[PDB]
């Protein structure tokens, strides 16, 4: 039942930036010091940033800087980086003989700001190959855009699509900072092959208007 | 110096499984060793720990759940009995108390009463609505199960422009992903591009070509 309480994500910056996340411990830590910070991009493990509430190990840049003592701590990262996008954790020791030996924060998620861009899309018609199965999948992507806020809209013969699709988003781009979305509309052979125009229209802040691309089926 | 998880497969609710880590450059006695895992798009929680002693601990919402051990060459985290809320990836750390701090890759553990099932791949062809020397195309691995997926794309030759997605779950239990590139339109004649897809679950490793259209 040990609970640290970090600060909310999403924490924001933009390179050059500085950001604090703070910690708070539910109960005094070991010698009131022992408190580290891992950094966790996505799909990797984790890195040790701080330990010790305030030691850098090597290979850590200066721009990691812990502080805090008790049951209250804090990292604090300056002259921001893109590939600093990630997810930081604290990680609290206490005495394995009164409680867990350790516990992990929350998290908080570092997003990089940078300039409104608005996405490139494309569309792409199921393939024949899958049609020789009973179902069809209409895939529409949009590319590099900033930031994550997009609305994607479906509609084939030109009725909006509720229900049936599915969508993606990578994580931000450690060198542009962008995001990148895959959305999958979902029919049956039958249904694809009653109707004639498929449509993907996106909103997002970088466009005043929507933007739609379409194919037609069979051309 | 390095460390790597293995072991993590789907298993049926109930059945037990062992994930191993195995150490390289330096001795279990000297550091210490802890379980962590991680449930999908969820934060790390921390398992239990072998002291350089011998001594073991466990978070107290895993005692009577997990079994850590060691023999010699490596340490061992026994689920004794899975449920669903057990499925996540399962890492491997060692710490000298000072300047070393090590992670494994991770490893997958799967619990549903579900049955492996490999995808079927499909390509997103480039188009005419696929710019200006920025044509896009793309592969789409759909109903596999469980995770994971690697997609990479002419054995590797091709690193830039590539966004491979997460999966997502889809209504059947099944997961669906896709994988893009953006390429020069002037290549879509002369170079050949191929999504290389390997779903080890399942032995399944397909290679498909992705050609434009007609």
């Amino acid at each position: 039942d040990i609970v640290l309480t970090q600060t909310a994500s999403p924490v924001s910056a933009a390179v050059g930036g500085t950001v604090t996340i703070n910690c708070q411990s539910s109960q005094s830590v070991y010698t009131n010091n022992r408190l580290a910070w891992y950094q966790q991009k996505p799909g990797q493990p984790a890195k040790e940033m701080i330990y010790g509430a305030s030691t850098l190990p090597s290979g850590v840049s200066s721009r990691f800087k812990g502080s805090g003592s008790g049951t209250q701590f804090a990292l604090t990262i300056s002259d921001v980086q893109a590939d600093d996008a990630a997810t930081y954790y604290c990680l609290g020791t206490y005495d394995c003989l009164s409680a867990d030996c350790l516990a992990f924060g929350g998290g908080t998620k570092l997003e990089i700001k940078r300039t409104v861009a608005a996405p490139s899309v494309f569309i792409f018609p199921p393939s024949d190959e899958q049609l020789k199965s009973g179902t069809a999948s209409v895939v529409c992507l949009l590319n590099n855009f900033y930031p994550r806020e997009a609305k994607v809209q479906w509609k084939v013969d030109n009725a909006l699509q509720s229900g049936n699709s599915q969508e993606s988003v990578t994580e931000q781009d450690s060198k542009d900072s962008t995001y990148s979305l895959s959305s999958t509309l979902t029919l049956s052979k039958a249904d694809y092959e009653k109707h004639k125009v498929y449509a993907c229209e996106v909103t997002h802040q970088g466009l005043s208007s929507p933007v739609t691309k379409s194919f037609n089926r069979g051309e | 110096q390095s460390v790597k998880e293995s072991g993590g497969r789907l298993v049926t609710p109930g059945t037990p499984l062992t994930l191993t880590c195995k150490v390289s450059g330096f001795s279990l006695s000297s550091y210490y060793m802890n379980w962590v895992r991680q449930a999908p798009g969820k934060g790390l929680e921390w398992i239990g720990i072998m002291f350089p002693n011998g001594k073991i601990y466990y978070a107290t919402w895993a005692k009577g759940r997990f079994t850590i051990s060691k023999t010699s060459t490596t340490v061992d985290l026994k689920i004794i009995s899975p449920t669903t809320e057990d499925t996540a990836t399962y890492f491997c750390t060692g710490d000298d108390s000072g300047d070393v701090n090590i992670w494994g890759p991770g490893t997958l553990v799967t619990v549903s009463s579900a049955s492996t099932k490999g995808p079927s791949v499909f390509p997103l062809a480039p188009s005419s609505k696929s710019s200006g020397g920025t044509a896009a195309l793309g592969c789409l691995v759909k109903d596999y199960f469980p995770e994971p997926v690697t997609v990479s794309w002419n054995s590797g030759a091709l690193t830039s422009g590539v966004h491979t997605f997460p999966a997502v779950l889809q209504s059947s239990g099944l997961y669906s992903l896709s994988s893009v590139v953006t390429v020069p339109s002037s290549s879509l004649g002369t170079q050949t591009y191929i999504c290389n897809v390997n779903h080890k679950p399942s032995n399944t490793k397909v290679d498909k070509k992705v050609e434009p259209k007609s």
